[PDB]
């Protein structure tokens, strides 16, 4: 109901205000390394995320008018497309590589250490691409994560409020937009190349996990995978 | 289920 | 490329012109269903549909201009994600049921015939809902589905030339809801949310081609070197 | 080689 009244501007800064920090990996550049210590890493790095996550997501405008029941699916849903739009923004400006932490930047040459993690990480590095290509902003990213958060498990009453909260923040990317120069025609077609991109992201969560069922995993991650 | 706690606390 | 010349009104035309037909399933067996004569019959269909599904992506508007191995790749992509936004389009006015041919038309009952398919019968279920609560136009069910053929291949590769056909689609899009009478805001809030149901199909097509894969392996059913092709493609 | 080739070519 808070979520409703916001204007775009408000939106914008709320998202911007709820954004989790950005993590370190427990990586060692003399230490060696892997296949199951590349994941190993990984792993612990996502979990520490999770936590940020769950945190940040109770201060997506909308998210607390849920149940704990809702809560629980949308981000069972979510999360691993949520940690992987992360992973593409803050690797925008590092063609060819995912900055996964700040001291952990790979390109595709350590992806094959583990199997099949290859194939999500060109996806991943095409993702980044297409971003950088369009020069997404901050402000846009923060609205398309808030999107998938609602969107992702919406299909899995208050799903009708989901609905008016997703209006919204198109309201709010729309306003980005006009105020960035953009003529209402380059509005709706960027509007769309944006979310288009979130087709991408849900399929590369889906292969992420068909991979994983073909590594260690903290007890977190754990009770989020088998609600997959 | 620790999301439970976490999304509680 | 014709396809950026064109009008909306004539991109319109153009695609629904495109529409390939609706196929019947096989008269025989008929209800009740087992797992085998239930894949029998969907297998089959499947089939056929692809056979038209293929000579319609060659009359979307822009596909032509693509080298021969970027149309195979973009049909080896968006193949299930075309035939299940079909399935949910001709079940609209079939609220609960899945109408996958005239003939055959099914319930979530039936699902449980060979799980999962009922998880996956309950999301087609629950799209045709959405869209059937939003009045889905098939002026704008055929730019949805034209969108799924060039975006979902793109970034698994000019990749500007079918960003343009798509940028052309979204024009069409907005084309047809101004002149349906929405306002500007009730313009990019439709548009973003038939295009956020785009990404719920791209789930249903990666759940759906698992257990495709599932099949081919348990071999219940002997599977088209066609189906078999566009399935490896998954893999 | 693939089916889908020949069917689009024809
Ligand atoms: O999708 S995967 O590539 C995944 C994506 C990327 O690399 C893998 C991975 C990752 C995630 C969790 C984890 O326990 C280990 C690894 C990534 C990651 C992304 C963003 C981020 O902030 C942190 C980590 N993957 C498949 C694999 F197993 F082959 F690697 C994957 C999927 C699910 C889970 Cl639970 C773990 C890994
Ligand atoms: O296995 S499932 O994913 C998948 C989806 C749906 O059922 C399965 C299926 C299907 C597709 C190919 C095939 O060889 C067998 C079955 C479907 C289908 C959808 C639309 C259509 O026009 C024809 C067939 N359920």
């Amino acid at each position: 109901s808070l979520a409703l009244s916001l204007t775009a501007d408000q939106m914008v800064s709320a998202l911007l205000d709820a954004e989790p920090p950005i993590l370190y990996s427990e990586y060692d550049p003399t230490r060696p390394f892997s296949e199951a210590s590349m994941m190993g890493l990984l792993t612990n790095l996502a979990d520490r995320e999770l936590v940020h996550m769950i945190n940040w997501a109770k201060r997506v405008p909308g998210f607390v008018d849920l149940t704990l029941h809702d809560q629980v699916h949308l981000l069972e849903c979510a999360w691993l497309e949520i940690l992987m739009i992360g992973l593409v923004w803050r690797s925008m400006e590092h063609p060819g590589k995912l900055l996964f932490a700040p001291n952990l930047l790979l390109d595709r040459n350590q992806g094959k250490c583990v199997e099949g993690m290859v194939e999500i990480f060109d996806m991943l590095l095409a993702t980044s691409s297409r971003f950088r290509m369009m020069n997404l902003q901050g402000e846009e990213f923060v609205c398309l994560k808030s999107i998938i958060l609602l969107n992702s498990g919406v299909y899995t009453e208050e799903k009708d409020h989901i609905h008016r909260v997703l209006d919204k923040i198109t309201d709010t990317l729309i306003h980005l937009m006009a105020k960035a120069g953009l003529t209402l025609q380059q509005q709706h077609q960027r509007l769309a190349q944006l979310l288009l991109i979130l087709s991408h992201i849900r399929h590369m969560s889906n292969k992420g996990m068909e991979h994983l069922y073909s590594v260690p995993l903290s007890d977190l991650l754990l009770e989020m995978l088998d609600a997959h | 289920k620790i999301l439970h706690r976490l999304l509680q606390d």
